[PDB]
């Protein structure tokens, strides 16, 4: 019926939510990308993380957040029709594995994030879930921030939110030590954790569970106390037999970065949410001054 | 204030998107205001009950205001639309929604489960899916940063006002959820600390006790008349230590405007 006119090309993966394919629409030609989300008829009805990720794409219209063009609504399925992109952001770093990102498309990507975010920031949604996987490129040189289905949105000042959230290797550390409240600052941090990993290709803090993750961070970043984050020994998970580690000096931590890369860097991985740098105050950093937009090589 | 000037702005902007149609009760030929008060009390209620957040209670009323804006509801299916709109609400602004099956325990089985499910569908289908609506509650917040000094009185006073202004379409329907909490600020500020709507949220919104007044004049009578309304769900709720007793404070008798 109402998807007559749109032809599968291709599965492209899943999630907990449903299956996403490749379709092209019969009638215009356009090619999509459909997700089909099962309702739960008999029990539990329309889940919340569509509900949610639906509601706020339907807000935000950007050039760098994926584009809901439709919702197809059956008795038993919903699809959501988004702009097709070309691939992710972690495949994309994978085929780049032997040369490395050059540094001028890193740049023009980390400025497109950020600008994606500072306008969700700006209307109240947290994402919740940025890692490569969910960031998806085009063969223009355009990144755009997708799957919202962790996205929620914010009251200020905020209340507490799920403690549950952004996969383990992205997660800021006040999550980590269950502060009641947090903010947009744990969004800097996973893109703090992404520009890294661009440059180093790797993950900066591919931790095994909660406490090694926590470790890794304080091993690079230094163990944080008072002085560098007032109230840290005050969170609810932190504990006084934490080993005590220096702090890395930064080239070492990201050694082709330069010193403006290295001071953006720092302040989007900086320990206090209430420092650590905004999007929007970041788009203005001398990083930046040169920014051009390179097409990448697909 | 990272991003607060910015969010202000756009939440001014959306009220006006997502406000329902002034006129719709009129245009109902089988529900009243009278109705719908009996049915907002009862979500009241339901919140208590299953402890969510004031947030939830906001949005759910604006959800049923939009809804039957645009369609013609029969008496015997109003509580079904408050029940699909509270598990909507639910869903989007609670960690922890009750599950589907409470929300039909909590209609006394008056509906089936299919029925709140199928309503729930219907609904998001009415709103196009547009939940993120701004409430009076999500201004309210915002305006309790300028407070000198902060007081809890004072908050929880402000939100009972506010709270009282779901349960009257006539008049409060009318009135933006920005001067809505405008009003109920300025109308707790002075009960409670004769002290008057502040400078700073002059600056950041516009309003003045002139602009305000209209609405002002009505929540003073409301709130003097609280204690003779049919619906008196929010003013029990209010009663409790966690919101320090606040319906249990005198009214002032005059605002000397
Ligand atoms: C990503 C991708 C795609 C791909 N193009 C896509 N275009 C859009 N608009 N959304 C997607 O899903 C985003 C959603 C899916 C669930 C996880 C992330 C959020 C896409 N996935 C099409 C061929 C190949 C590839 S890949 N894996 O890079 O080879």
């Amino acid at each position: 019926g109402s998807m007559e006119n749109f032809q599968k090309v291709e599965k492209i993966g899943e999630g907990t939510y449903g299956v996403v394919y490749k379709a092209r629409n019969k009638l215009t030609g356009e090619v999509v990308a459909l997700k089909k989300i099962r309702l739960d008829t008999e029990t539990e009805g329309v889940p919340s993380t569509a509900i949610r990720e639906i509601s706020l794409l339907k807000e935000l219209n950007h050039p760098n957040i994926v584009k809901l063009l439709d919702v197809i609504h059956t008795e038993n399925k919903l699809y959501l029709v988004f702009e097709f992109l070309h691939q992710d952001l972690k495949k994309f770093m994978d085929a780049s594995a032997l040369t490395g990102i050059p540094l001028p498309l890193i740049k023009s990507y980390l400025f497109q994030l950020l600008q994606g975010l500072a306008f969700c920031h700006s209307h109240r949604v947290l994402h919740r879930d940025l890692k490569p996987q969910n960031l998806l490129i085009n063969t223009e040189g355009a990144i755009k921030l997708a799957d919202f289905g962790l996205a929620r949105a914010f009251g200020v000042p905020v209340r507490t939110y799920t403690h549950e959230v952004v996969t383990l290797w992205y997660r800021a550390p006040e999550i980590l030590l269950g502060c009641k409240y947090y903010s947009t600052a744990v969004d800097i941090w996973s893109l703090g954790c992404i520009f890294a990993e661009m440059v180093t290709r790797r993950a900066l803090f591919p931790g095994d569970s909660e406490i090694d993750q926590l470790f890794r961070i304080f091993r690079t970043l230094g163990t944080p106390d008072e002085v560098v984050w007032p109230g840290v020994t005050s969170m609810p998970d932190y504990k006084p037999s934490f080993p005590k580690w220096a702090r890395q000096d930064f080239s070492k931590v990201v050694p082709p970065l330069d010193e403006d890369g290295r001071s953006l860097l720092s302040q989007m991985l900086h320990y206090d949410p209430n420092k650590r740098i905004s999007a929007k105050a970041a788009l203005a950093h001398p990083f930046f001054q040169d920014v051009t937009k390179p097409v990448p090589h697909l | 204030p990272d991003y607060h000037e910015d969010i202000h702005t756009y939440l001014r902007e959306m009220e006006v998107k997502c406000k329902p149609k002034v006129g719709y009760m009129k245009k109902q030929p089988d529900i009243t205001n009278s109705m719908r008060a009996i049915l907002v009390d009862w979500l009241v209620e339901v919140g208590e009950e299953y402890k969510l957040q004031n947030e939830t209670l906001h949005l759910a009323v604006n959800y049923i205001d939009r809804f039957l804006s645009s369609m013609s509801v029969l008496r015997g299916k109003l509580q079904l639309v408050g029940t699909a709109a509270m598990l909507l609400a639910s869903k989007f602004e609670e960690i922890y929604p009750p599950e589907v099956a409470e929300f039909v325990y909590i209609t006394d089985d008056t509906y089936t489960k299919k029925q709140v499910l199928r309503m729930e569908h219907l609904v998001l289908k009415v709103l196009t899916f547009d939940l993120a609506a701004p409430t009076v509650n999500q201004f309210l917040t915002q305006y309790f940063l300028h407070q000198q000094p902060a007081n809890c009185k004072v908050e929880s006073l402000a939100m009972f006002l506010g709270e009282l202004s779901l349960i009257d379409a006539d008049p409060y329907l009318k009135y933006l959820p920005s001067v809505i909490a405008g009003a109920a600020f300025h109308l707790a500020l002075y009960t409670v600390t004769g002290q008057s709507w502040p400078e700073s949220l002059i600056r950041k919104t516009g309003y003045t006790l002139e602009s305000l007044k209209p609405c002002l004049m009505d929540l003073h009578q409301t709130y003097l008349k609280a204690p003779q309304h049919a619906q008196q769900s929010i003013r029990e709720k209010y009663k409790n230590s966690k919101y320090h007793g606040v319906s249990l404070l005198n009214p002032p008798e005059t605002l000397n405007l």
